[PDB]
Order: C-alpha cells, then structure tokens, then sequence
C-alpha cells in the first residue's frame, strides 16, 4: 500500500533559525517517466491548508525562497530557513503518485519565544445566567509562553476538581503566545452556597501561582 | 483570481445523505480537475474524491460506494453526494481545484462542516463577562462572553462587530453532554471602557441563530 510518515509531529524552533520536517513514504515515488509527486502544504491555525511546495522541490507561486523541498525515494525534507512569527502552524506533506493519493500525519511548527508569564482574570456568574438556575465561573489565563499551564480551582479554600472544563488557543502569530480558559460550571443552587471562588494560575514564569478570584461578600 | 465557495453543510442522522456544492469561480471550470478533502478532529486530512477533466472520479476505499462526486460544467458547481453517512464521517470537507494536471492542490476553499449525529440542533445562550470588581487594574480591562449549551458547531463570535479585531482569544469549543460551549475575551484599553461600548455578537448558523450582548459593568 500507500503509509506516509512525518517526522516530529511538533518542532519548537527560534526566529531567524532553521527547522526541518522530514517525511518517509512506503515505496519508490518514481512516477512512471519522471518526477515525483510529493507535496507540501502549511495550515495556519484558523485558515485552509495552502499549497507550499509540489514535484518534490517546486515552490509555488507566492511561496517565499526560505521553502525548500528536497529528498527522493522515500525521503523527503521540507526546509524552512530563517523563520518567521507567520510560518507557525501545521505542516503536511502529500503523497498523489500512487493509489490512493494519502497525507501524511502532519507537523505542528512551535516557535520559541520569550518566556512570558499570563495575564489573569476571573469573572463570576452573569446576572442572565443565574436566571437559568445556572452558574458558570471563567477565568482567563492569557498571553503566556511556554504552552504548559496549570489552573487549579478553589472554593472556600478548598480545591474544585468537579465542573471544570478547560480549552487552549494554538500559538498567535501575532505574538507567538498561547491562551486559555477554564470554566466552573455548577447549579445556581449550589453556587450560592458559598462565598470564596478562586483560580491559581500555575506557571514556569514564577515560583507561585498567580491567584485571582472574588468573594459573593455583598457586592 | 480563482475562488472556490463550499456550501451544504449541517448536521445530519446516521445513516442519512447530504450532497455538498463548491461555487468555483476565476478558472475555465472545465480544465482542471478537481477534489474533496476532509478533515476530522484531530486535524487529520484525508483524500475523499476527484474528478479529472475527462470526466473520470476516483475514490478512497473508506468512501467507495457511499461518495459521489460530479459537477456542473455550465454552472461552474462541484458537487459531492455523500450517503451512509457514519459518525465517522463527522468532519471539515474542502473542494479544492489542482494547480494543472495532477499536481497539486492549488486553490482551496473555506470548508464547510458536515457533523453526522443523532444529538439535536440547539441555539447558544450568550452571557456577559464583566469584571465583577476592580481591585487594581491597569490601563487595560479584559471582557468576554460565555457561550453555552450549543449544537451543533460551528459558532461565530466577534466584537463591535469587527471594529474590535485585536486583542480578541476566542477559545476553541468543548463538548459536553452534546452540547458545546466557548468563551471569547476582548482586551482594550480600560480608559475606553465603560466610556465606550463593548458588545460581542455570537451566530450560530445551524439554528439561524444572531445575537448581540452589550457588556455592562457588574453592580453590586
């Protein structure tokens, strides 16, 4: 049959330097009179994917020069020179010589920046929504870097690990940070049966967790 | 300038059809072949179908039989029948146009998401995020709007109706109990604020779904 394999599935790289993804095939990508048809293609978080590079080594219209394809047989490297905030997102490489034309698992391009620690805030339950015999408490971790975060969630004192759902962002090209949510949902009812809601925020960035939370003390 | 537009997507029940269009436009529709790609959850793309200029299709084996693809030459329309549909079929589905010949896929379009359950369609309800205090913030104050118990994706969020563009995370939706839900936080200058106003504005095509929710400061 037809396997393509790609090699890292993530790669931390600086700006300025080089990163280099590497793709295997299961068979000699010899045509038939010629060239071979591996592609490569970049989907930026958010977007489509977007043709880079095709025949093995043809950059595509558009496609800046520090993309280069290269390799033959089944190795193939897709090469990324000085790299920019932009290039960040998932890189896969494509197989459509043979039957049944495949992509390959795709490499996710991490770019390294400067450590950043993560603005913190935590909003209670909206008005609307206790209406609802509902009461969801967020708490936004943004702008961070690296990725790995921890949020802990505390209720009176004591931790909540019950009703909380988290979700990351992917890496912003604008400034190559990650953000994040953590939502604590529980029954108006409940919810009220209590005055202290915290969230710690836990980071490489310091020795402690940043701490935010409010108080159902009056106002 | 070549564009291509998918359309056709939704939710539907196992076991049930859907037939997908992709308006091309920019390009002699006729010259190039054309494809169908989706991609699942984990960000895995997978070749569905194409159509080369003689008229020929070819197919996956996971699609054979249950996928057909044709178009409209006069109409410039592409067009994916998909029937038998599984829950694995759940995914983004893009037509995409090859650069010439069989080279490569060139031209992409927005993708339109076909989501294949028995779970029913449920409109978003949209909190506001206001910040309940003001212990001590800096010259900038962080809002945002929950949006909840929805069904199924995808959901559209922004601010002041793209006014806002910066300083804007809109965070990927969990499910849970089939049901999504997503937050979305607005950062700007807290001078501008309550001064200004601050309002998200959530859609949710699958139920027809528009809604605006001004943010106002928390009393006590």
């Amino acid at each position: 049959d037809v396997v393509v394999t790609q090699t890292p599935l993530s790669l931390p790289v600086s700006l300025g330097d080089q990163a280099s993804i590497s793709c295997r095939s299961s068979q000699s990508i010899v045509h038939s009179n010629g060239n071979s048809y591996l592609e490569w293609y970049l989907q930026k978080p958010g977007q489509s994917p977007k043709l880079l590079i095709y025949k093995v080594s043809n950059r595509f219209s558009g496609v800046p020069d520090r993309f280069s394809g290269s390799g033959s047989g089944t190795d193939f490297t897709l090469k990324i020179s000085r790299v920019e905030a932009e290039d960040l997102g998932v890189y896969y490489c494509f197989q459509g010589s043979h039957v049944p034309p495949t992509f390959g698992g795709g490499t996710k391009l991490e770019i390294k920046r400067a450590d950043a620690a993560p603005t913190v805030s935590i909003f209670p339950p909206s008005s609307e929504q206790l209406t609802s015999g509902g009461a969801s408490v967020v708490c936004f971790l943004n702008n961070f870097y690296p990725k790995d975060i921890n949020v802990k969630w505390k209720i009176d004192g004591s931790e909540r690990q019950n009703g909380v759902l988290n979700s990351w962002t992917d890496q912003d090209s604008k400034d190559s940070t990650y953000s994040m949510s953590s939502t604590l949902t529980l029954t108006k009812d409940e919810y009220e049966r209590h005055n202290s809601y915290t969230c710690e925020a836990t980071h490489k960035t310091s020795t402690s967790p940043i701490v935010k939370s409010f108080n159902r003390n009056e106002c | 300038e070549v564009k291509l537009v998918e359309s056709g997507g939704g939710l539907v029940k196992p076991g049930g059809s859907l037939k997908l269009s992709c308006a091309a436009s920019g390009f002699t529709f006729s010259t190039y072949a054309l494809s169908w790609v989706r991609q699942t959850a984990d960000k895995r793309l997978e070749w569905v179908a194409s159509i080369v200029s003689g008229g020929n299709t070819y197919y996956s084996g996971s699609v054979k039989g249950r996928f057909t693809i044709s178009r409209d030459i006069a109409r410039n329309i592409l067009y994916l029948q998909m029937s038998s549909l599984r829950s694995e079929d759940t995914a983004m589905y893009y037509c995409a146009r090859e650069y010439y010949g069989y080279v490569g896929l060139a031209y992409w379009g927005q993708g339109t998401l076909v989501t294949v359950s028995a779970a029913k369609t449920t409109p978003p309800s949209v909190y506001p995020l206001a910040p309940g205090s003001a212990a001590q913030t800096n010259s900038m104050v962080t809002l945002g709007c929950l949006v909840k118990g929805y069904f199924p994706e995808p959901v559209t969020v922004t601010w002041n109706s793209g006014s806002l563009s910066s300083g804007v995370h809109t965070f990927p939706a969990v499910l849970q109990s089939d049901l999504y839900t997503l937050s979305s936080s607005v950062t700007v200058p807290s001078s501008t604020w309550p001064s200004e106003t601050v309002t998200c504005n959530v859609a949710h095509p699958a139920s027809s779904t528009k809604v605006d929710k001004k943010i106002v400061p928390r009393d006590c």
